[PDB]
């Protein structure tokens, strides 16, 4: 829910989590070249 | 089985989570970035296939 | 157009109207920017 979203998202992320993968580009990093963003 | 070229850890490690996966009887999603090579992963699978089932 | 194989990086130039209709959909983008960090 909204405000049960403590317990509700931490039970559900560890119970989600074996049916997922999650990976991020900053153990890429190293032959990636850096990322940037400016608003105008 | 991929004619294409060798493969990385990252994709190494996505194949044999899909294949662990699969082996178990249940499905899953894969929330891997765009340039990951998914597309070359799935090919990569179906090379994985060999199972032959 | 970024990829793994671009060695000169990126430049991401976003135009942003002013005060009109932007305000709410960026701040509403920097919000769902939390949740998928949060996620």
């Amino acid at each position: 829910k909204s405000a049960i979203d403590e317990n509700q998202l931490s039970r559900l992320h560890m119970i989600l989590k074996p049916f997922m993968l999650r990976r991020i580009k900053k153990d890429v990093e190293n032959e990636l070249s850096d990322k940037i963003e400016i608003l105008m | 089985t991929i004619f294409n070229g060798k493969l990385k850890g990252y994709q190494l490690k996505g194949m044999n989570w899909l294949a662990n996966l699969y082996e178990q009887g249940i499905n899953g999603i894969l929330a891997d970035e765009m340039g990951l090579g998914k597309t070359v992963q799935s090919i990569a699978l179906l090379a994985h296939l060999a199972e032959r089932e | 157009a970024h990829r793994l194989g671009q060695t000169k990086q990126v430049t991401v130039y976003r135009l942003i109207c002013k005060g009109t209709i932007e305000e709410r959909i960026l701040q509403r983008a920097k919000e769902k920017s939390e949740i998928q960090r949060m996620v």
